[PDB]
RNA sequence: UGAGUGCAGAAGAGGAAAGUGGAAUUCCAUGUGUAGCGGUGAAAUGCGCAGAGAUAUGGAGGAACACCAGUGGCGAAGGCGACUUUCUGGUCUGUAACUGACGCUGAUGUGCGAAAGCGUGGGGAUCAAACAGGAUUAGAUACCCUGGUAGUCCACGCCGUAAACGAUGAGUGCUAAGUGUUAGGGGGCCCCUUAGUGCUGCAGCUAACGCAUUAAGCACUCCGCCUGGGGAGUACG
């Protein structure tokens, strides 16, 4: 993707203004990334080197998401209903 | 996305249709959601190796700014058909 | 010895400057090696790209 | 029977078991050749410098009857026949206007054959 | 691509068939249909001249433009239909003057897509040009061999030809079957492969599925009697018993060329096979 | 502080689809021109007076991309080498805004995996299992030679192996130096430092060989694996 869309989405999920490193922000970015890579793969389905990075992104997402579930279920539930990933 | 298009026109075209051809191709690269930062012409220069029993040919650079790639694709497509053209290369810069 | 591009400050090689490239070539159109020219690897790799492009466009010979 | 061509090419193909030396126009038309097999050489003699000289001499003397003085040299292949063949061509009463050691070297092309184990 | 039916019975055990997914309308255009009665190898004389035809589903002929004489006008593909009269799928193209005609639909022709014709045309698939304004190497179909008559050399499914060069008034064409042929440059053609590219991968599965098409069964010669077939006769199964395998009417069939040799295309044909 | 994000930068044969190009081989057609060519330890089979081979021109077609090219680079490995466009992943440096241990390993499972091989459908130049011939030899269903089918090539599936090797599991940290190189950064051509990549080498280790800041050292965590050779990576399941 690009800095443009990246900024455009982290603005609306960051808990505050200078934050750009919260789990919510990261996992939103990640969902954008994996969706992009999937739309690449539905055309170029034989790029396993790119599916690999997809899998890494998914694992990192789920790790953040388990941590947030441990920390505040309310932010967890709210984020997942805002993203539609469960 | 600033590209750079250079092609080759066979020496045995008369100057009028040569000007017309170059108007066509500049209008193609420009008239698909683009613009042309510059449209340049060197001259009937020598070739290092022969094409189709041609020995020398024209050069024409068309430095383009664009996005979405459609113009450049149609350039390649039509330059394939056009036997008035010999070479074409695009280089993103 | 010395690198020509580092010497001259130029940092980006163009596929059209035969009066800059033709001295990095043998008699037979062959790319010269780096121990000969004294170039860096970055600029040598640039030379490969630029030269082979110029050859495609007939600005220089394969032979 | 008569032909008057003043300048031409000599194509020296040499290998590790035979050399052939043919004498043409500047347009690829044959006037004469020679070969160690034409001279009767059989075996490790065809490989030699000697048969190379003798073939160049024979073909040049076949071709000067067509009135040839100058001739361009065109070498192909490996083998220790080419230098001797060329010196012999100087001795055959012909002038030498250019050597070209052009040899078909590919750009990483067709797959060569397997290795001989003897 | 292809439907592989599961093996319930033994008739669907090795069957395949087509998804029919290139196809948008089934109901045809009433205005362009014509009747088509079966003849079944039966000549004017009433006699069965050609064997292994007859006894199939009935059909109605979809009238098609293999000429494309309507030039300059641009068309709009409306629907891609079925034709039983052929192996390929067809397209209802609507000219801007409001006329509907069928064509052989190529590979990659989509609904809403435009189709021109003439010499001043684009080189896109579905468009019809003469072999002068068709450049070299391009892949084509529906070539006519006589200007004005209509396309006869690329009409089946998945078929195409290749333009190679020009001998002035003639044009070299690398047919399917590998046979090169000069063709006259006024003659039209279309760019692309004909569609239904998987028509050949259809396992029929049954004898009925062939009888529905109009294919009576082939009886072989080694089972007929000597009154009927020269391979025939013999006590037990017998082999052929001749230097050459023969046809029913007593001509050899394996290897023997059957072509006339003082024909006018013999000079137009550069390479064979 | 570790691990991750962001901001500013760098390199790269990382991967996938299409597109373009040139050298060479093979094949064809035409011209010239005639006695062999090719190959061998040496010869013959084979091609050739139906005009070969050489040579020149042109064309068709398929495959691989000379020089750059490097103990160089990238990738989890396998592997990746013409050029271009489109799409796409990961890594390194600096900063110190940002979250604040979110980390490591990882059985079962899932998925990627040279080459050969298999299925379907194309393609088909070279090379070349099998096959045929010649030769060699006591014999030669081998080496060598002439040819030559599958196959090698493409797409979609399958197999799921290798001396798949660094025969060295992954993560983290501490432990003398020296010298080359790759991509960076800071300072004043030199110095210093990150992440890799090679060589030599002290302590230590090792049965020895040798490893030695890219440990085979010192230690911790997790996983898998060994317990004499053969039978046997066989058999039954
Ligand atoms: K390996
Ligand atoms: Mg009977
Ligand atoms: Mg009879
Ligand atoms: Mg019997
Ligand atoms: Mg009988
Ligand atoms: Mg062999
Ligand atoms: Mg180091």
């Amino acid at each position: 993707i690009s800095q443009e869309r990246k900024n455009e989405i982290i603005k609306e999920y960051r808990v505050h203004e200078t934050d750009t490193g919260s789990p919510e922000v990261q996992i939103a970015v990640l969902t954008a990334e994996i969706n992009a890579v999937n739309e690449h793969l539905r055309t170029h389905k034989k790029d396993h080197h790119s599916r690999r990075g997809l899998l890494k992104m998914v694992g990192r997402r789920r790790h953040l998401l388990n941590y947030l579930r441990s920390k505040d279920i309310q932010r967890y539930r709210e984020l997942i209903k805002s993203l539609g990933i469960r | 996305r600033t590209y750079e298009v250079m092609y080759i026109v066979r020496p045995n075209i008369e100057e009028d249709a040569k000007k017309a051809l170059v108007e066509r191709f500049n209008g193609i690269l420009a008239t698909e959601g683009a613009e042309v930062l510059e449209a340049k012409d060197w001259g009937k220069r020598r070739l290092a190796y022969e094409i189709n029993d041609f020995k020398d040919g024209f050069y024409n650079i068309v430095r383009v700014k664009s996005d979405n790639n459609k113009a450049t694709d149609e350039f390649q497509r039509l330059a394939k058909i056009s036997d008035d053209i010999i070479r074409y290369m695009v280089i993103r810069e | 010895k010395v690198c020509y591009f580092t010497a001259n400050g130029i940092t980006h090689i163009d596929y059209k400057d035969t009066e800059l490239l033709k001295r990095f070539i043998s008699e037979r159109g062959k790319i010269l090696p780096r121990r000969v020219t004294g170039t860096s690897a970055k600029y040598q790799r640039m030379l490969t790209t630029a030269i082979k492009r110029s050859r495609h466009m007939a600005l220089l010979p394969y032979v | 029977v008569k032909k008057n061509i003043e300048n031409g090419v000599a194509h020296i193909r040499s290998t590790f078991n035979n050399t052939i030396v043919t004498i043409t126009d500047e347009f690829g038309n044959a006037l004469s050749w020679s070969s160690a097999g034409a001279l009767g050489f059989k075996g490790s003699k065809k490989s030699t410098p000697f048969a190379a000289q003798m073939a160049s001499e024979t073909a040049s003397k076949s071709a000067m009857e067509h009135g040839l003085k100058t001739v361009e040299v065109t070498v192909k292949g490996p083998g220790p026949g080419r230098e001797s063949a060329i010196r012999a061509l100087q001795s055959a009463g012909l002038e030498v206007t250019a050597i070209r050691d052009v040899t078909p070297v590919p750009h990483n092309g067709c797959r060569p054959p397997k290795r001989r184990r003897v | 691509a292809i439907k592989k039916y599961k093996p319930i019975t033994n008739g669907r055990r090795n069957m395949t068939s087509l998804d029919f997914a290139e196809i948008t309308k089934t109901t045809p255009e009433k205005s362009l249909l014509k009747p088509l009665p079966k003849k079944a190898g039966r000549n004017n004389q009433g006699k069965l001249t050609v064997r292994h035809h007859g006894g199939g589903h009935k059909r109605q002929y979809r009238v098609i433009d293999f000429k494309r004489n309507k030039d300059g006008i641009n068309a709009k593909v409306d629907s891609i239909q079925y034709d039983p009269n052929r192996s390929a799928n067809i397209a209802l193209v609507v000219y801007a003057d409001g006329e509907k005609r069928y064509i052989i639909a190529p590979k990659g022709l989509e609904v809403g897509q435009i189709v021109e014709s003439g010499a001043e045309a684009d080189i896109k698939v579905g468009n019809a040009l003469p072999l002068q304004n068709i450049p070299v190497g391009t892949v084509v179909h529906n070539i006519e061999l006589k200007p004005g008559k209509g396309g006869q050399i690329a009409r089946s499914a998945g078929a195409s030809a290749q333009v190679l060069g020009k001998e002035g008034k003639y044009v070299l064409i690398r047919l399917r079957s590998g046979e090169v042929r000069m063709i006259l440059s006024t003659c039209r053609a279309t760019i692309g492969q004909v569609g239904n590219l998987q028509h050949e991968l259809v396992n029929v599965g049954k004898a009925g599925r062939s009888r529905w098409k109009g294919i009576r069964p082939t009886v072989r010669g080694s089972v007929m009697n000597p009154n009927d077939h020269p391979h025939g006769g013999g006590e037990g199964r017998a082999p052929i018993g001749r230097p050459s395998p023969m046809s029913p009417w007593g001509k050899p069939t394996l290897g023997k060329k059957t072509r006339r040799g003082k024909k006018s295309s013999d000079k137009l044909i550069v390479r064979g096979r």
